[PDB]
RNA sequence: AGGUUCGAAGACGAUCAGAUACCGUCGUAGUUCCGACCAUAAACGAUGCCGACCGGCGAUGCGGCGGCGUUAUUCCCAUGACCCGCCGGGCAGCUUCCGGGAAACCAAAGUCUUUGGGUUCCGGGGGGAGUAUGGUUGCAAAGCUGAAACUUAAAGGAAUUGACGG
């Protein structure tokens, strides 16, 4: 079970913020290695120059040629 | 070991109560017990309790009436305020219209309707309904 | 693969990759 | 899913419990969980003991007997038929299976 | 092989033999004979086969009660329970082979001390009980 | 029964250690141990007489308390009482089961062997299981004829005699039958039944066989 | 048209028990439909729920019954919920609508606080549980109105309650749990017992021996 | 039920268990009223007048209604005290 | 039983249940006034003595000490203090 | 130190389409003992410890207590071996609509929306991964601590029907 003193308040947010942790919500948004890898950097839209014009193909079950741009 | 007395003898009550038996002994007794027990007794929820008195710690047996649901206990004894007690009586009651809440005072052990009629606060106890 | 199988062969390349390291 | 709830061993209030070899395949199996038979056969056959009586140069000669005790895992055991898959409610049985006497 | 009867000509003779137990009897052609008129039956193989099977049912019963219901067979039962009380009751016993302990519940009950009871010796060696497990 | 007129008599304790009907088994019920007197050296288990004459007392009133006689069931599954059950029924107006219990009788409602009693009575509680199981589905109590190893679970008046032998069990339905009689306006209390207790016991083919033609053979001779 | 074989619906249908409350006092279970509509005629509402395609496997394929969840109840403290699988599913709706006719239990209204007039609420907090799903009805004040998912909600609406705070746990996208354990809720507001139930139950005469004497008569 | 202004608000009041003072259930089917009809002093005869003990399918489940059909009757006179 | 009267137990289930179960704990032991043939002195003994009692006025033992009671010697006599 | 047997590696004979295997013959390290390391197992009851309560039954192990009797010697009790019980602590078993649970099942995995006896460890969809790196322990093998990028819409548990089974 889990502690109940009176004085067990240290105990019990220590394992809290021990245990928040494990989720993978929490992770993300308080490692900042995710901030880092994400390419806009935090920012809701970005701006860029299109390098190429590329097909890529859909996943197994469909069949179709979607079309993206390498910016 | 054990540690809550008060907690031991509540359940042990509605363990008896809910199996429906018409008496139960409690072993360990105290003051608070003999206390909640005379505000259940008072409001009817338990019949006679005779206390059994060797030189140790003397044992309870309990007229149980058959009227009572549950007798828990909060065991961190918590500090219960008038401005938080309507927070406490109804995440702990089942309505308005029935259920106690035995929290120790310094006027003494009583429920919280005398509790608020006397306007004090003090340690929470446990419940009963 | 077997469970006992992929340690022993992730143990292999460990080893591997320990020597490959220490030869720098 | 738990199967059985003595995990298919008599091994109750123990750690350990010594191996043994089964009598078929020399596989270690548990002494607990091995498929023990006691077999006590007639030294000779049923066939020949009237042969025997002839031949016997006594004339009240008690046969002798052959006592044999069998340790099998449960794998010889089923290939060997001495025991059975049973259903789910016929494995909670003990009872061995009745000698047959008449 | 292959001689069973099916539930179309049992039944029918089952019935047949409860309402008609009187006109049949243990001669098949009669019973086929019989058959035509305590009963429809759409096929001469159907009749034959159920009229011989009245005659075994028949004589199943003449050998013994059969679960078919039979009136003569019912009075003989009702006159064999109902009756046969003995002139002399199976509880009226002139000494009662009592234990002494029924004895001292009887007296806690105040109905010791009955000139109807004879005190048996107690056993002993309490040797009840199966021994337990096998051998 | 607590009255004076309520009382055992000599003449019933004769017949009750005649019969047996106190003489238990080897095992014993925690909720029949209330009824039990003592354990012999036999491992029998005694019956207090008086317990049972008063549960016996109570099934009487409890069955009386009908006003429809058969509104009021009773059920042998076993043959060792059949015939208590069928004189049982034939003397008090209620309706009896003998034999087999088809399942759904008290509760499926299609069949025309279904029926809805009011009060059932059972020989013993391990035969009769089937109905007793089968009375918790449409409110029925219970009156049974438990020994001191018989299972009270769906049992609300249960008779500490017996269920073993068959004088013993002809002896209870025939004490039952005069009680429930002599409680409603047919027996006057004073002069004995009757109705010979030999009536209600179940007698073995062996001597159904044998026993009229002895009893010819004394006639002819 | 309707002929009963039934002590309880041959007096229903006779004019001698005049409340399907005089049923409930006695617990008598209700083994046939035209019973309660006798007595709950034109008031009885009727909803579905949900109809799902339950399989089963066999040698040529699978085949498909249909289950149908059928909720009735008139707004007056009377519900009931039927569950009916059967191969076509106009066969499982009036299945369905025949089962939640016989399990019909009362509804106990309440009040949140300082009783005023008609009970709108449950008396006190009631779990019903059913496989994973458990449900807890809270009482409410008035005009707060039924919070909750709709599957309950319009349970509890057709149940007659006007106010209730729900708070549910589990696979509530079970919607056959999910009603069982509202139904179970609804169905144990009179099992739980209050202070103003502790008055000593005065018995009466059932109804199978009030009517014992026109039973034998009518109901051979 | 019984609201501020007096009337009883409540459509129907569930009996009571007679040994364990439990509300029984609309739908609980194994509970139990059987009548004991008590007689006169003097014959013993049915004076039809009765007595009523109902049991609850919890109790008359785990097997202690005999237990509590003859308390009942124990305290009510029908048993008398030498049992 | 649901309705066992636990205030007041017979002295039959009141001995044969523990010593510290009972209602009021009370010991299994006693004390014993022994007599030694030969000696004319009364030596108090308790029932579970662990020693070796010896008289005074005699190089004789009463009791040794076993698992639970004293086994007294042959030839010795003893009866009860005040039950 | 010792090395009988068995037997990783290895050799050979078979089998096979191949057969680095399953089978057979031989056989090193090991398996044995003493001393020093390692600290891992489906190290399992896949189930923390202490405490209280909540059904029944028959057994079993130890200790104690009380009883008809049988048995051992002896002249009687003790003391052993049985028989019948009671108590306490254990290994368990059968049964049960106590209750719980998704169920299998569990008298604990119960006394939980009627949620609080005290306290420790620990999980947060599946993979990547018990991986990389750092630290630390070890003669080594390795042990402890332990990510991220990226990827994925399921992966799983219990039960039901069918199909299939060398
Ligand atoms: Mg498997
Ligand atoms: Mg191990
Ligand atoms: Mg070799
Ligand atoms: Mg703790
Ligand atoms: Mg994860
Ligand atoms: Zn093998």
């Amino acid at each position: 079970g889990k502690c109940r003193g009176l004085r067990t308040a240290r105990k019990l947010r220590s394992h809290r913020r021990d245990q928040k942790w494990h989720d993978k919500q929490y992770k993300k948004a308080h490692l900042g290695t995710a901030l880092k890898a994400n390419p806009f950097g935090g920012a809701s839209h970005a701006k860029g120059i299109v390098l190429e014009k590329v097909g890529v193909e859909a996943k197994q079950p469909n069949s179709a040629i979607r079309k993206c741009v390498r910016v | 070991v054990r540690m809550n007395v008060l907690a031991d003898a509540l359940k042990s009550i509605n363990n008896a109560e809910k199996r429906g038996k018409r008496q139960v002994l409690i072993r360990p007794c105290s003051k608070v017990i003999v206390r909640f027990l005379t505000v259940m007794m008072k409001h009817g929820y338990i019949g006679e309790f005779e206390i059994i008195d060797d030189h140790r710690a003397g044992k309870i047996v309990v007229n149980l009436t058959g009227r009572l649901n549950k007798c828990g206990v909060i065991s961190p004894r918590f500090d219960v305020q008038l401005k938080d007690l309507e927070k406490w009586q109804n995440n702990l009651l089942p309505s308005r219209q029935f259920g106690f809440i035995v929290l120790t005072t310094s006027a003494g052990i009583m429920d919280h309707e005398e509790a608020r009629r006397k306007h004090t606060g003090g340690k929470i106890l446990g419940f009963f309904f | 693969m077997r469970a006992k199988w992929r340690k022993k062969r992730m143990r292999r390349l460990k080893r591997k990759r320990r020597k490959m390291r220490q030869r720098s | 899913t738990k199967k059985r709830r003595n995990n298919g061993r008599a091994k109750k209030g123990r750690g350990h419990v010594q191996p043994i070899r089964c009598t078929n395949c020399a596989r270690c199996v548990p002494k607990d969980k091995a498929i023990k038979k006691f077999v006590i056969r007639n030294i000779v056959e049923a066939a020949a003991v009237r042969d025997i009586s002839e031949a016997s140069v006594f004339d009240a000669y008690v046969l002798p007997k052959l006592y044999v005790k069998l340790h099998y895992c449960v794998s010889c055991a089923i290939h060997s038929k001495v025991v059975r898959n049973r259903s789910r409610e016929a494995r909670k049985d003990r009872t061995p299976p009745p000698r047959f006497r008449p | 092989m292959g001689r069973v009867r099916t539930k179309t000509v049992k039944k029918a003779a089952r019935v047949i033999i409860e309402k008609y137990y009187t006109r049949l009897g243990n001669d098949f052609h009669t019973n086929k004979r019989v058959c035509e008129e305590i009963a429809i039956i759409p096929s001469k193989k159907l009749r034959n086969k159920i009229a011989g099977y009245v005659t075994h049912l028949m004589k199943r019963i003449q050998r013994g009660p059969v679960r078919g219901i039979s009136i003569k067979l019912q009075e003989e039962e009702r006159e064999r329970r109902d009756n046969y009380v003995p002139e002399v009751s199976a509880l009226d016993q002139e000494i009662i082979e009592v234990d002494p302990d029924t004895k001292e519940m009887l007296k806690l009950l105040d109905f010791g001390s009955l000139s109807n009871l004879q005190v048996t010796q107690p056993t002993v060696g309490m040797n009840f009980k199966t021994p337990r497990g096998p051998v | 029964g607590a009255l004076d007129v309520l009382q055992m008599k000599e003449e019933d304790v004769l017949k009750f250690l005649a019969a047996g009907t106190h003489l238990g088994g080897t095992n014993l019920d925690f909720q029949m141990e209330q009824y039990i007197y003592k354990r012999k050296s036999d491992g029998i288990y005694i019956i207090n007489l008086k317990r049972t004459w008063e549960k016996l007392l109570l099934a009487a009133r409890a069955i009386v308390a009908i006003e429809n006689p058969a509104d009021v069931s009773v059920i042998s599954s076993r043959n060792t009482g059949q015939r208590a059950v069928l004189k049982f029924a034939a003397a008090t107006g209620a309706t009896p089961i003998a034999g087999r219990f088809t399942p759904g009788t008290f509760t499926n409602q299609i069949q025309a062997a279904f029926r809805e009693p009011r009060l059932l009575v059972v020989t013993d509680p391990r035969a009769d299981h089937q109905p007793l199981t089968e009375a918790s589905y449409v409110n029925l109590p219970t009156i049974a004829l438990c020994n001191t190893d018989s299972p009270l679970r769906y049992v609300d008046i249960a008779i500490p005699c017996n269920n073993k032998g068959a004088h013993s069990v002809g002896l209870m339905w025939w004490m039952l039958a005069r009680e429930v009689l002599r409680m409603r306006g047919t027996i006057s209390r004073e002069h004995p039944w009757e109705v010979m207790p030999d009536l209600y016991f179940y007698r073995d083919p062996e001597e159904i066989e044998k026993e009229e033609q002895a009893a010819a053979e004394k006639a002819v001779t | 048209e309707w002929m009963p074989v039934t002590k309880l619906g041959r007096l229903v249908k006779d004019m001698k028990i005049k409340s399907l409350e005089e049923i409930y006092l006695f617990s008598l279970p209700i083994k046939e439909s035209e019973i309660i509509d006798f007595f709950l005629g034109a008031s009885l509402k009727d909803e579905v729920l949900k109809i799902m395609p339950v399989q089963k496997q066999t040698r040529a394929g699978q085949r498909t019954r249909f289950k149908a969840f059928v909720a009735i109840g008139d707004y007056n403290g009377h519900v009931g919920l039927g569950v009916k699988c059967s191969k076509e599913v106009a066969t499982a709706i009036r299945g369905a609508i025949i089962l939640a006719k016989l399990s019909i239990v009362p509804v106990r209204r309440g009040y949140w606080g300082n009783k005023i007039g008609k009970p709108h609420t449950v008396p006190c907090k009631v779990t019903g549980r059913c496989g994973s799903v458990l449900v807890r009805l809270i009482p409410a004040p008035r005009g707060t109105g039924i919070v909750s998912a709709p599957v309950p909600k319009k349970l509890l609406m057709m149940a007659g309650i006007d106010d209730c705070y729900t708070s549910a746990r589990g696979c509530t996208a079970t919607l056959g749990n999910f009603a069982k354990a509202t139904f179970d809720a609804i169905s144990k507001t009179y099992s739980y017992l209050t202070p103003d139930l502790w008055k000593e139950t005065v018995f009466t005469k059932s109804p199978y021996q009030e009517f014992t004497d026109h039973l034998v008569k009518t109901h051979t | 039920m019984q609201n501020d202004a007096g009337e009883f608000v409540d459509l129907y009041v569930p009996r009571k268990c007679s040994a364990s003072n439990r509300i029984i259930g609309a739908k609980d089917h194994a509970s139990i009223q059987m009548n004991v009809a008590e007689v006169d002093k003097v014959t013993g005869r049915f004076n039809g007048q009765f007595k009523t003990y109902a049991i609850c399918g919890a109790i008359r489940r785990m097997g202690e209604s005999d237990d509590s059909i003859l308390r009942l009757a124990k305290a009510d006179g029908i048993v008398s005290k030498n049992f | 039983p649901l309705a066992k009267d636990l205030l007041h137990p017979s002295p039959e289930e009141e001995k044969r249940k523990h010593k510290k179960k009972r209602l009021v704990q009370s010991p299994n032991s006693y004390f014993m006034d022994v007599k030694c043939p030969g000696c004319y002195k009364i030596t108090t003994v308790f029932s579970h003595a662990q020693t070796v009692v010896l008289c005074v006025g005699c190089s004789t033992v009463l009791c040794q000490p076993t698992g639970g009671k004293a086994r007294l010697t042959e030839g010795c006599s003893f009866r009860r203090k005040q039950h």
